[PDB]
């Protein structure tokens, strides 16, 4: 739990948008990631501070299909320690993953989702979505944005669920290539 | 009715 513990403290923040409470992973410097349906926009609340969003990029694939990820550049002096090195180069499943959740309503919470498998296509609330992975755990509302970790790796971001299963958007280190 | 889920 050392990794998940250090990642929560250094990198994972309680967040609010117009869509409600979400978990947010700071990736490096002022770059952070959120589930697309959180619709950050121009501003978000990070730990009850109203922050300006300088940039928001919604990840889609070459065909323009939703990946349910939104990269945000925050207007803050605070820098996140670089965790891109814990993000695998290709979207990979895992064994015994821990879903890390951190919102005002569900603070500092570890969820034993278990195995994480390649899933692919998912119709998330009527929206076609690609590159998703799945875990057989009854995830619930308010857990979106949750960080899926396994053996020192950050493999996904929780985005949805169907009652008995949880889904995350796969994480590639390539998403975070510098400019 | 497969491959379905809702945002959470």
């Amino acid at each position: 739990l050392d990794f998940a513990l250090s990642l929560l403290r250094r990198n994972i923040r309680q967040v609010q948008t117009d869509q409600g409470h979400f978990t947010m992973l700071g990736v490096r410097d002022r770059l952070a990631i959120l589930p697309r349906h959180s619709q950050p926009g121009k501003t978000i609340w990070v730990e009850h501070k109203l922050i300006n969003v300088l940039d928001a990029v919604e990840l889609v694939d070459e065909q323009g299909v939703n990946l349910e990820l939104t990269l945000v550049t925050l207007d803050t002096n605070e820098k996140f320690r670089d965790v891109t090195k814990f993000i695998p180069e290709t979207i990979t499943g895992a064994s015994d993953a821990t879903l890390i959740i951190n919102t005002e309503h569900m603070p500092s919470m570890f969820v034993p989702v278990g195995d994480v498998v390649q899933y692919g296509f998912l119709n998330l609330s009527g929206k076609p979505t690609h590159r998703t992975m799945m875990y057989n755990f009854p995830t619930k509302a308010g857990q979106a944005g949750g960080v899926v970790t396994s053996v020192g790796k950050i493999i996904g971001i929780h985005i949805g669920g169907n009652g008995r299963q949880g889904f995350c958007a796969g994480l590639k280190r390539g998403y975070f290539a510098s400019e | 009715g497969l491959r379905q889920a809702v945002t959470q």
